[PDB]
């Protein structure tokens, strides 16, 4: 739920509406092929026997 | 291969992902003997489906 309030009419914020969650990393990539693909969706699996 | 053994295939776990073709996943462990220099040693993989 978003509140109403006027103590935000000034658009001035040092990132206070700007909070980003996560540490990523990102950059140009060249593709993998499908069946690459299948190999790690596989094994994702089997190393998460409870999830 | 002359000395050959099969798996242990009880770790049952597979989704009928398609239907033509099944798919599975699975691990474990294997007890395979020492074959001799110069040739190859097999591994059998068994489903409880019969013909793949």
């Amino acid at each position: 739920l978003c509140s109403s309030d006027s103590g935000t009419s000034s658009g001035l914020l040092p990132s206070d509406r700007v909070l980003w969650i996560g540490d990523v990393a990102c950059q140009p990539m060249t593709p993998i092929p499908e069946e690459t693909f299948l190999e790690l969706k596989s094994f994702s699996q089997s190393e998460f026997p409870d999830i | 291969c002359d000395e050959m053994v099969h798996a242990d295939s009880k770790l049952v776990s597979c989704r009928q992902g398609s239907g033509n073709m099944k798919e599975c996943v699975t691990t474990g462990r294997a007890l395979l003997p020492a074959v001799n220099p110069g040739q190859e040693a097999c591994l059998h993989f068994t489903a409880p489906g019969s013909p793949d």
